């Protein structure tokens, strides 16, 4: 009966580069990370000042 | 008086020969009385549909009740009759039915393997009867944690992908399951060019081929039709699942990683990294001296009652990380120190501890490979994943390349700064937050 | 096992800042805690390099 | 094409926490000094012809 | 051409002091190595029952050679094993090990075996880990059943339970520990076994290092089988239960028709979901009961003694039902309705069962190692074979009917409001 | 008691003018303070600790 | 053996009845500072050790608290001071080397 | 691991009759290790 | 005292040079910064912006 358990669909959610489910996220695991965390460095370069 | 290094020489090459319809037929000769044999299939629920999921195991409860030649009882009788073990399993890419009996009763064997892979009934009134049985089984595993755990893992890991999917199925596709879907399933792929013919024990590997030209010749290879199967990429999440369900006297936890898959070299350092962490039960003797700071940590506070490692390798993706079971309110203390010891290695890992990883993957390599069953597991997975059979002597010498220098480098290119696929089942009220978790895969200090 | 949990003193901010189970979803109503120990902190450090002159 | 900007942003300097941290103290010394000029000149160029340093050249001795 | 070498065979040797050392160099990339020991559950008596337990479970604790820091970490950085594997007779300490490091695991084997200081802060930190190693075993119904059911067959000797008694949890104490150790573990009853490793330098460990001269002789505490019952009323879903009589002891003639006669009624399946077409036990039972059930016959055979009967798993309420009908299914064959095929095919079970047993290193060496206590030879398979051969039709049906005839004992577990008695059989 | 004695010579020298002999007696009572706290004291520790077999 | 022995001896019963613990009814090893090492050698005493211990550790703090001090017929003679712990805490200390030598490696 | 042989946390349930079959014995076992 | 002199101490430190010397610029550079420290800000190409 657990294996009746799915998991809902985020697809209103993913980043496009994490849209196609045949596609590895690999490919973009780097940029992903390095966007939101260019976002925090910025942050600490503005609060630094 | 012979040396670890030339025993590994000794071990008898893997003869390999192919028939004209593509169906690939491996044997490893010993001196044994008796033997083992059995079909590799490169078939199983990453191939199915959300439709048809559960097509494969539906099929297996088939396989042995009955063909055209033996119906029924008939199979059953002559496996039984003389002392032989008939047995098969399914994963999520692999299917496998092997027979174990007599070194003498390999032509028999290979003859009920043949007209069960290739002549399976299917009678009606036996698929009403497997339609109640499998779900009594779906019943019997919601009761083992471990079981509901993994699923979880997969399907929050590859969600949205066919390696989400269950082996079993869900309750609804056992109910409505035809037995056009089942037949569709077979002549789609049960084909000669993805089966591998493996057996091990007392033979020559003559007398192996010809049965196989004998039994396995009225098989259709090598061009089907225009409907190959061919495994696309899977998606992997870093996502969470958390089944809370506080009845339950301990917690269930399975986090991990993306692997890389069955054909990549960075399998043999991944193994060596595991096997440092190791594994540990509350059963075992060493407790506070154990080597794994892991174990020796969960024995002396008590963090668990047990935990393993594990990487999980398919075509091209994986799951690579750990799994345990604990009181509820350790389990942010089992979380922290699991993590501690990825980035302790990722970071920071020393010499003597890699070597210990090392020694204890020679042993589970030789020890597993003792008897003819496992190994000819080991050739018809190894056809079907490798495309050959890999000698010992070869993991060794992949093995010995490992050293401190590749556990850093390939723990941190699967692990440092990774968002894993986390599966919680039990009174998970202390399961840490995702973002906690995900923080826990990078150090500051570092 | 656990050095901010049993550390006598960072298992106090830990069970403040750190650890503490809040809920959801308290509102933008709830900032004004912390916003009151920032003006606090901020009436403190500016009032006394005041009575430096004052 | 090679990996997007962000992505060699992410592997050179952001993956290490002390190269994160390098990234910053070194983004944040030039960040001042084209900040304050920038920033310095939109002040004066708004308030041209005002300021004692635009009119400072006809009293010089 | 890819043939395998050419097979070694086995050396075998007794030593006069009694030892027995039996070795095979099979060239594999493993060594194994195992001390077998006539120290098993049976030589504790009512004073120091759930010693063997705690020994068995004190492996790891310091020695005179190797502190318990060294032993765990020694081992493990080989990758290495040490376990240790009781039975009611035997205890085997066991080591495992790549071919390059058996000096080093020998070594330790041999502290653990001959120098154990049992040190009285290290056993009273062990003493819990007995709770948790009986309740890890214990919630496997068969386990308590047959706990019970030789409980209830003998008086003395066998009756010990494999598991330390709750009473005892804390209360063995090292001395009892030592004395178990100097009376049991000596020359005349044990067996040094190797894989993967010469027959010279066993010997020469057996000879500098195993000749400890005998604390207790070799006891003449025989068995003594006496029948009863033994039932727990617990909230377990199903009834497990257990029919047996006195049967035959080990490598007499008479315990090969018992086995035959295990295989004649059924003992464990063959194929994966398999109706159990040639288990005469299953199909008997089947005919008057169709809810879930198991049924399996019983074979335990030991020194100077053996149980045979049959076990079954079932429904509180058809309980009775299973019972009778398995039973009856033996008197059958005990009234001379047995086939000459049915025999074969059983024989081939058996034969086939027995080669398939010792395929592994685990197997082989397990087998060897209770064939030099047991028999003190070997007894190579080819022979095994032809004393199975040699069983007849009709030491077959005498083996049944002793088993009808016998007096009884029982063990059974479960809602048991539906579950016979003896004496209702 | 030395550290107290050489203490209270510090003491003593500290409200002195900086002249003879006061010159010399605050160097030596100087150097005796962190020479009793250094080398000394932990040197009398170990010897105590020789006395008693241990 | 020799005369000069005696002497070191004599200085070190000197010492003895000069540290007065041996006033408060207390021996050597009672006034021992309890570090790791020494708290798992006191864990491994004997019941009887163990109580001898905690009595006479309660006496000398009993006297401690009253300024006072047992008389000299009971006090701890110096030939009859027993190193019940050194035993103990010599092979703590053994265990910790071992598990300090293995982690160079 | 340790292990207990007879056939020759909530553990399970074993329901149907497929699952029952090899449940019942067929000498205890007692095997610990490390 | 003695205790961190072997084999795998050395490994130790060979890991976290790379670590410890980044974390010393991190700290140079920032105290070069904080401060204004002109010493070292004139070598700087794009912060000369001083006009003595
Ligand atoms: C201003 C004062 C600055 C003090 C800095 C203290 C840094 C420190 O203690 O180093 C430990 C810290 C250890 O973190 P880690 O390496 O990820 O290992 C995690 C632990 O195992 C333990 O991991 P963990 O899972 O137990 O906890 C993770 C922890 C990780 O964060 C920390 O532990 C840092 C300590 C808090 C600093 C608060 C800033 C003020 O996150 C926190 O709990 C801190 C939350 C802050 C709450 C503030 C509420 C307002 O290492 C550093 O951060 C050093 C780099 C700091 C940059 C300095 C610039 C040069
Ligand atoms: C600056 C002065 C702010 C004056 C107070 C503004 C009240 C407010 O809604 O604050 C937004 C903000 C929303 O936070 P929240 O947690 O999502 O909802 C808070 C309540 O549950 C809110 O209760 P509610 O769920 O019934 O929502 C009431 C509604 C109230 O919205 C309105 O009445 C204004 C509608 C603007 C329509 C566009 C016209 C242009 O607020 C909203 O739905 C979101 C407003 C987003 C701002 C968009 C402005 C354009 O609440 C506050 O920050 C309260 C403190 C503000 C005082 C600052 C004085 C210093
Ligand atoms: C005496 C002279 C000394 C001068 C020294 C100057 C040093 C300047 C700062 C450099 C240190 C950076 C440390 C760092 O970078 O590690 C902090 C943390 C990381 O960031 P992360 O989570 O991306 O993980 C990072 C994961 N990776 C590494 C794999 C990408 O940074 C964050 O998270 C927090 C960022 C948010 C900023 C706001 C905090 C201020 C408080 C409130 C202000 C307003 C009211 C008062
Ligand atoms: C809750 C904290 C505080 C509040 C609400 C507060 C509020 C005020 C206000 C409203 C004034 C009038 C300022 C003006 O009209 O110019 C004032 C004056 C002053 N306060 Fe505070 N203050 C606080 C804390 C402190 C502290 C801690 C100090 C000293 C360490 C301090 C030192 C002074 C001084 C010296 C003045 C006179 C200078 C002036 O008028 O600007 N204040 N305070
Ligand atoms: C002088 C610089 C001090 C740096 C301390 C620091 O940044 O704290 C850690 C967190 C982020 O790291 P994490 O919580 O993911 O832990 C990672 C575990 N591997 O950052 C914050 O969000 C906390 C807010 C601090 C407010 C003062
Ligand atoms: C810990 C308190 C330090 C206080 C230093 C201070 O206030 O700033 C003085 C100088 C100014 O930079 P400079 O180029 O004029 O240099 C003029 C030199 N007098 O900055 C420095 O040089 C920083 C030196 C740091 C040493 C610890």
């Amino acid at each position: 009966s657990h294996t009746d358990i799915k998991v809902p669909d985020f697809s209103d959610y993913r980043r496009p580069e994490v849209l196609d489910s045949t596609k590895s996220s690999k490919e973009s695991s780097e940029a992903r990370k390095g966007f939101s965390y260019l976002v925090t460095a910025t942050t600490t370069v503005g609060v630094a000042y | 008086t012979a040396t670890y290094a030339q025993a590994l020489q000794s071990v008898p090459e893997t003869q390999v020969s192919q028939l004209d319809n593509g169906l690939r037929v491996a044997s490893e000769q010993s001196s044994q009385p008796t033997c083992t044999v059995g079909v590799w299939i490169d078939a199983g629920s990453r191939y199915e549909s959300e439709k048809n999921n559960g097509a494969g195991y539906f099929v297996e409860h088939l396989a042995f009740k009955g063909t055209k030649n033996r119906p029924g009882n008939a199979l059953e009788k002559e496996v039984e009759s003389m002392g032989a073990h008939l047995n098969a399993y399914s994963t999520r890419e692999h299917t496998a039915y092997y027979i174990k009996a007599l070194s003498k009763d390999l032509p028999k064997a290979v003859e009920l393997l043949a007209d069960i892979v290739q002549n399976c009934s299917l009678e009606d009134s036996q698929i009403e009867k497997e339609r109640d049985v499998i779900l009594q089984e779906l019943q019997e595993n919601d009761t083992s944690m471990r079981d509901v755990v993994f699923n979880y893992l997969h399907a929050t890991a590859f969600q949205g992908t066919p390696l989400a999917q269950s082996v079993e199925g869900p309750s609804e596709n056992v109910r409505k399951l035809s037995r056009a879907d089942l037949t569709e399933y077979l002549s789609r792929h049960y084909k000669a060019p993805r089966m591998v013919l493996a057996a091990a024990g007392g033979l020559e590997h003559r007398q192996l081929l010809d049965l196989a030209q004998k039994h396995f010749s009225g098989l259709s290879g090598t061009y089907d039709e225009d409907a190959v199967p061919t495994l696309s990429p899977c998606r992997f999440t870093g996502s969470q699942i958390c089944h809370r369900e506080d009845g339950l006297p301990l917690a269930h936890v399975a986090i991990a990683v993306e692997g890389p898959g069955w054909a990549h070299p960075d399998n043999v350092a991944l193994q060596v990294a595991n096997a440092i962490i190791g594994h540990y039960d509350c059963t075992y003797g060493g407790g506070a001296h154990l080597s794994s700071p892991l174990a020796s940590i969960a024995a002396t506070n008590k963090l668990c009652q047990s935990f393993q490692t594990f990487n999980i390798c398919y075509a091209d993706t994986g799951l690579l990380g750990a799994h345990f079971v604990c009181d509820h309110m350790s389990i942010d203390d089992m979380m922290f120190v699991l993590q501690g010891q990825w980035m302790r290695l990722c970071t920071s890992a020393t010499e003597s501890e890699v070597l210990r990883g090392k020694n204890l993957l020679r042993n589970a390599l030789v020890s597993h490979l003792d008897g003819t069953t496992p190994v000819c597991e080991d050739i018809g997975r190894s056809l079907l994943t490798y495309g050959r059979r890999i000698p010992l002597a070869e993991w060794e010498s992949r093995i010995a390349e490992v050293d401190a220098r590749v556990v850093r480098e390939v723990c941190s290119k699967y692990f440092y700064d990774q968002c894993p696929a986390v599966a919680g089942f039990g009174p998970i009220e202390q399961l840490p937050d995702y973002n906690r978790i995900r923080s826990g895969m990078f150090w500051l200090r570092f | 096992t656990n050095i901010r949990k049993s550390h006598p003193l960072m298992k106090i901010v830990n069970n403040a800042f750190i650890d503490l189970p809040a809920p959801s979803n308290i509102s933008s109503w709830w900032n004004f805690g912390s916003l009151l120990g920032i003006c606090l902190i901020l009436q403190i450090l500016t009032g006394l390099f005041l009575a430096m002159h004052y | 094409v090679a990996p997007t900007l962000t992505a060699r942003l992410y592997s050179l300097l952001f993956r290490r926490t002390s190269t994160f941290a390098l990234t910053i103290v070194v983004g944040a010394l030039f960040f001042e000094r084209a900040f304050d000029q920038g920033a310095d000149a939109i002040y004066e160029h708004i308030n041209e012809g005002k300021l004692w340093k635009h009119i400072k050249h006809k009293y010089e001795n | 051409a890819g043939v395998p070498p050419h097979p070694q065979d086995l050396e075998f040797t007794r030593l006069p002091n009694g030892l027995v050392i039996a070795s095979l160099e099979n060239y594999a990339p493993a060594s194994r190595i195992g001390l077998f020991i006539k120290a098993g559950s049976r030589y504790e008596n009512s004073n120091n029952l759930g010693t063997s337990h705690l020994l068995r479970l004190a492996s790891s604790l310091t020695t005179k050679g190797a502190s318990s820091f060294k032993i765990t970490r020694g081992i493990e950085a080989v990758g290495g094993k040490l376990s240790v594997t009781s039975t009611r007779e035997n205890m085997a300490y066991t080591v495992e090990c790549l071919r390059d490091d058996v000096d080093i695991l020998m070594e330790f084997l041999l502290n653990v075996t001959t120098a154990p200081e049992f040190r009285r802060w290290e056993v009273a930190a062990l003493q819990p880990q007995l709770r948790i190693d009986k309740a890890v075993a214990l919630q496997n119904p068969q386990a308590h059943v047959i706990e019970n059911l030789h409980a209830a067959a003998y008086r003395n000797a066998l009756a010990n339970s494999l598991y330390c008694p709750d009473y005892r949890i804390g209360k063995v104490t090292p001395v009892e520990l030592h004395d178990y150790v100097q009376n049991h573990f000596t020359s005349a009853r044990m067996a040094l076994i190797g894989l993967g490793v010469s027959h010279p330098v066993l010997k020469q460990v057996a000879e500098q290092f195993l000749n400890i001269r005998g604390g207790l002789g070799l006891s003449g505490a025989k068995a003594k089988y006496h029948g009863g019952e033994i039932r727990e009323q617990n909230g377990d879903s199903l009834v497990h239960a257990a029919l047996v009589a006195e049967s035959a002891a080990i490598g007499s003639a008479e315990a090969n028709a018992f086995s035959v006669l295990q295989h004649v009624l059924g003992a464990g399946p063959h194929v994966k979901r398999g109706s159990n077409a040639t288990s005469s036990l299953y199909q008997a039972v089947a005919k008057g009961v169709h809810q879930p059930f198991d049924v399996s016959a019983f074979n335990a055979s030991y020194s100077d003694s053996g149980l045979f009967g049959f076990y079954t798993i079932s429904q509180a309420a058809s309980a009775g039902d299973v019972i009778k009908a398995a039973y009856n299914q033996v008197k059958t064959i005990a009234q001379g309705n047995l086939s000459n095929p049915d025999v074969q095919a059983a024989k081939n079970k058996l034969k086939a069962g027995y080669l398939m047993s010792v395929e592994s290193s685990e197997g082989f060496l397990d087998e060897v190692g209770s064939q030099a206590l047991a028999a003190g030879s070997y007894t190579p398979p080819s022979t095994v074979l032809q004393q199975i051969d040699a069983v007849a039709d009709a030491d077959v049906i005498n083996a049944a009917k002793k088993f009808v005839s016998g007096r009884k004992s029982m063990a059974a577990s479960g809602n048991l409001g539906h579950t016979p008695f003896i004496d209702e059989l | 008691w030395a550290l107290v004695a050489d203490l209270l010579t510090l003491t003593w020298i500290g409200g002195q003018p900086v002249e003879h002999p006061y010159i010399t007696i605050g160097q030596l009572a100087s150097v005796l303070y962190f020479l009793l706290i250094l080398v000394l004291m932990p040197t009398a520790g170990t010897i105590e600790n020789k006395l008693l077999k241990w | 053996v020799s005369a000069s022995s005696r002497w070191l001896e004599g200085i070190r019963k000197w010492y003895y009845n000069a540290a007065g613990f041996n006033k408060l009814g207390l021996m050597r090893d009672d006034t021992i500072h309890e570090n790791d090492d020494v708290k798992e050698a006191i864990r491994r005493l004997p019941e009887n050790l163990y109580n001898d211990r905690v009595f006479r550790i309660k006496r000398a703090l009993d006297l401690s608290m009253r300024q006072q001090i047992l008389p000299k017929e009971q006090w701890t003679k110096y030939e009859e001071d027993k190193s019940y712990l050194e035993p103990y805490l010599k092979e703590v200390i053994r265990e910790r080397k071992e598990r300090e030598e293995w982690a160079k490696k | 691991r340790g292990v207990a042989g007879a056939l020759r946390d909530l553990k399970r349930s074993v329901l149907c009759r497929e699952s029952l079959r090899g449940q019942a014995a067929g000498p205890l076992v007692a095997s610990v290790s490390l | 005292l003695t205790r961190f002199l072997g084999p795998r101490y050395r490994q130790l430190a060979r890991n976290w040079v790379p670590t410890a010397s980044l974390w010393g610029a991190v700290g140079a550079v920032g105290l070069v910064w904080a401060t204004d420290w002109r010493l070292i800000l004139d070598w700087v190409p794009y912060i000369n912006g001083k006009f003595k």
